[PDB]
């Protein structure tokens, strides 16, 4: 059946609409669930590496694995309880960590596929062709697109560069790595780190693993870092029907700063991340997590100090809340690198109707 | 001028220097107090015979102190104030010794045109007055301060390091008729623990407290009503040095959204010297606190700073013990406390 | 004392900084109150003409009259209960309607005067010179100041000008009259008026009575007349020690519009209007009146009509609140003509120390 109720810490007065609670340690579940989904959920819940791009790929891989493992029952057809199973999986995912736009798209695609082939064909012939098709799709709309984006970026970069970067966006890491290795230009990389997830640190580590000249900074230290420095790059999660940048935590402020100090910002996005859902603020739907992330006192993740703070429930009238997904302003980013080479962010849903 | 003249007459200068260098002394108020004490010691013990020479000596001492530590503005300010106090008395004396018209309190054309007493006691009294002034600032702010914040309004608080700002907040919170929601920005490499402490204090006081990370400033900005700075030093044109980390960006954001930006500090923190360079006055922190290891960290050059400088364009209000002032007006206040020649030493 | 408390209309959830109601119909009054004060109160309660400048003059006149009527008693001295009486008067005034900074200043001056003359001089000789002094003061800080303002305006205003004005400030009316008759110039005077007060209308009427081309303007139709307009003067009430104009009704909007569209805003002010008290928004200290003024259909002030409106407590939660005095911004009004000839609004209290 699962688990219900029992939530840690205060519920707060403001920003109460989305799930923030749940299974962290498993106790009593339905005896039919494939464990790979559960494992994935466990990973996603306590993840520090993933950021919009790889999650969907991982999900796809999991689905493929499931298909490979899937065996049709002797009585009922191929699609009878499969849909129910899928629904259950979705519910589990939501309980663990809310579904992204890419994930939704993937789900839609899966549904379409299900509709395409009606229950009449044998087992070993259908899924052989399905898995191949899915692989082909993956090759087409993801990796190739990424490659195209990279190549576009390559021509767009001039001579003598000093760049400030943020996030654990895989595409950006790929880009920077490419710059370092195959282009052999005068590239300087400055990294910004955030409190909820150590993405900046990871980026820095990756850079080190290549051998790049790295400056390391935070959200607070920005007034002195400019005083020569030109380009600013950000990692996007999804672009809505309005045209606003619906992305991760510390991006919008950086963009604003860039705008203030002359030189504009450039953001990268895929040709599948676009959504039909309409929202213009972070209050509508937001990725909210447990206040356990904002407990550690600086330095590193595993330290555990008995300093000043370490209580939430016992404290009378105290609201410790943090947000993960933000909505950045429309006019501030100028450059968008998508499947159609180059374009403005004001296009919004030009690819959505195109499909 | 070296320390050859002062060795057995005054010894505490070295101790003061030591306190400055290795940061044994903490909080600008304490520094100011120390400076006052030093001045008192100088006055009670040393010999003068002449007045101009004494003034020159004092100036030299001030210069030396400045050279020893540039980030200690309060120390300088107090000295300047004392000099100003001396100067007026000296001027008065000269008029009696010899034995004038002015449109206002000070004249510009007097510089162009050619122009024993118990002054020691007066000088001593000046120091006492200064001490008294230092003692209570919050009592002269609260009569103006608890008039701005209203019901169902939301406050945003960068820099909780200052002791005055907290007090100001507390005084406002005391009132039963007034209710407000508080958003607190953390400040990672320099302000975190202090911020936490502030939050705890707020909780204790029984007010609605919201702890906000440095990245989550943008999302809540549609609801933000007022902005308050925990500044450490005030200057001529309006620009201020803030008490470490996470002030500039927030101010910029406020400016963008046209959110009112308040500042509470005091006139002892106010300096008659100009902040011509950000790089000269602002001191930087430590690299060790950010990231562990040393051998791979030779490649990873980390940038982190203590103090923060905010332009006078963003900040509009400077409420002190006297009253409410502007960045376009505060210069005159400084002049009323520090004289024309006393600026350069 | 009279009547206190028991008033219609709710306290309201939004905007409750000042007390909202006071005596209007006379019943059971103290047998020592001078009738001129009472009459003034009756007038102010439902006034259409006066605003800041003439009110203070009227008050001064009343005070003079009181002084003339006053004689030193055999038992009590000249400075024994006069101050108490003054305080009582002030309290009455406050009860009736909130007061201006000029009035306060006048009160202060009176108090000073009271202290200055020692109770030893002949009584007849005392008040003889007192009333003369007060007259002189009036001539100086009002009439002479007005003249100075006029002269300032003269040098600055070019040949053939279009002026857009708001309210019923007497000084501005005087200036316009001067422009019309004495100097003889081509003037186009556009006057804007609101719903609850017909001050603009009155101004227009006055202009007509002289012989000036007048355009009647409204809040609903503002942008149509600007898009031509060269010079804008606002109805001044009080300038604060920050650089903000605490003024009557929708002047702030006008100022904003001016800022947007080319030309800066100009303000004419008295030397005694300045305040050392500081505030930066409309929420701080609001001047309130009864919602009874906005019940009837417009056309004229007294109508008494049967229609639809006339419910404050009868219907399911109905609040009909309005503000009389608003805040004008800092950077938008730059021009200030005072008793000390020239200065800007950024120069907040430079004249306050000079006096």
């Amino acid at each position: 059946p699962g688990i219900s109720s029992v939530i840690p810490t205060v519920l707060e007065q403001s920003f109460d609409n989305s799930s923030l609670i749940s299974v962290k340690e498993l106790l009593l579940n339905k005896d039919l669930i494939h464990p790979s989904i559960l494992l994935l959920t466990s990973h996603l819940a306590h993840y520090k590496i993933v950021g919009s791009i790889p999650r969907c790929i991982a999900m796809l891989e999991v689905f493929q694995i499931v298909i490979k493992d899937y065996q049709t029952p002797k009585g009922t057809t191929l699609s009878r309880n499969l849909t129910s199973y899928l629904s259950h999986q979705i519910d589990l995912l939501k309980k663990a960590r809310p579904l992204s736009v890419t994930m939704g798209n993937a789900i839609r695609w899966l549904k379409q596929e299900i509709s395409l082939i009606d229950p009449s064909t044998p087992d070993k012939a259908a899924k052989k062709d399905l898995c191949e098709k899915i692989g082909q799709f993956a090759k087409e709309k993801i990796e190739l697109a990424d490659q195209l984006i990279i190549d576009n970026a390559s021509t767009q970069i001039e001579e003598s560069t000093t760049i400030v970067t943020y996030g654990s966006s895989k595409v950006l890491t790929e880009l920077l790595l490419h710059n370092a290795i195959s282009l052999k230009k005068n590239i300087k990389v400055i990294v910004v780190d955030s409190r909820p997830l150590f993405e900046g640190r990871k980026m820095a580590e990756t850079l080190r693993n290549a051998g790049v000249n790295v400056m390391y900074a935070l959200i607070t230290s920005l007034d002195t870092i400019f005083n020569d420095v030109d380009y600013v790059f950000l990692g996007a999660h999804s672009i809505l029907s309005n045209g606003f940048l619906y992305s991760r935590a510390g991006t919008a402020m950086l963009a604003m700063s860039a705008k203030r100090r002359n030189i504009p910002v450039l953001v990268c996005c895929e040709s599948l991340k676009f959504s039909q859902r309409v929202q213009l603020d972070s209050v509508t739907f937001n990725e909210l997590a447990d206040p356990n992330d904002l407990v550690n006192i600086d330095y590193e993740n595993p330290v555990e100090r008995r300093g000043n703070k370490g209580a939430l429930l016992n404290q009378f009238i105290k609201e410790r809340k943090f947000e993960k997904k933000k909505l950045a302003m429309e006019n501030k980013p100028k450059g968008n690198k998508i499947g159609g080479k180059k374009g403005s962010e004001g296009e919004s849903k030009d690819a959505s109707n195109e499909e | 001028h070296p320390n050859a003249a002062t060795s057995d007459v005054n010894v505490t200068i070295d101790t003061f220097v030591a306190k400055l260098k290795r940061r044994q002394v903490q909080g600008s108020y304490a520094i100011a107090l120390e400076t006052l004490q030093l001045l008192m010691r100088f006055i009670s013990a040393a010999r003068w015979n002449h007045v101009n020479d004494l003034i020159e000596q004092i100036r030299d001492l001030g210069n030396s102190l400045e050279k020893a530590h540039p980030t200690a503005f309060s120390c300088g300010n107090v000295i300047r104030r004392i000099l100003a106090v001396l100067r007026d008395e000296v001027e008065e004396d000269t008029m009696s010794t010899t034995v004038v018209a002015e449109p206002l309190i000070s004249s510009m054309f007097n510089l162009l045109q050619k122009p024993k007493t118990d002054y020691r006691q007066v000088a001593i009294q000046g120091i006492k007055d200064l001490i008294d002034e230092i003692k209570n600032i919050d009592e002269g702010i609260q009569q103006i301060a608890i008039d701005l914040i209203h019901d169902h309004e939301i406050l945003l608080t960068p820099t909780p390091d200052s002791k005055t700002v907290l007090k100001f907040l507390i005084t406002a919170r005391e009132r039963s008729n007034r209710t407000f929601t508080v958003l607190v920005t953390e400040g990672f490499p320099n302000n975190t623990k202090n911020a936490h402490e502030f939050a705890k204090k707020l909780a204790q006081h029984n007010i609605e407290t919201l702890v906000v990370p440095d990245s989550a400033v943008f999302a809540l900005m549609s609801r933000v009503g007022k902005v308050i700075i925990g500044t450490k030093a005030v200057f001529v044109n309006g620009g201020t040095i803030s008490s470490n980390s996470g002030v500039s960006s927030v101010c910029e954001c406020a400016r963008e959204f046209r959110t009112p930006v308040f500042a509470v500090a005091g006139l002892y923190k106010l300096s008659p010297l100009y902040p011509f360079d950000v790089e000269k006055f602002v001191e930087f922190g430590g690299s060790q606190r950010i990231l562990p290891r040393m051998d791979p960290r030779k490649r990873l050059d980390t940038v982190n700073q203590i103090t923060d400088y905010v332009p006078p364009e963003n900040i509009d209000i400077y409420i002190t013990n006297v009253g409410g002032f502007n960045p376009s007006f505060i210069y005159r206040i400084a002049w009323d406390n520090y004289k024309q020649i006393d600026v350069h030493l």
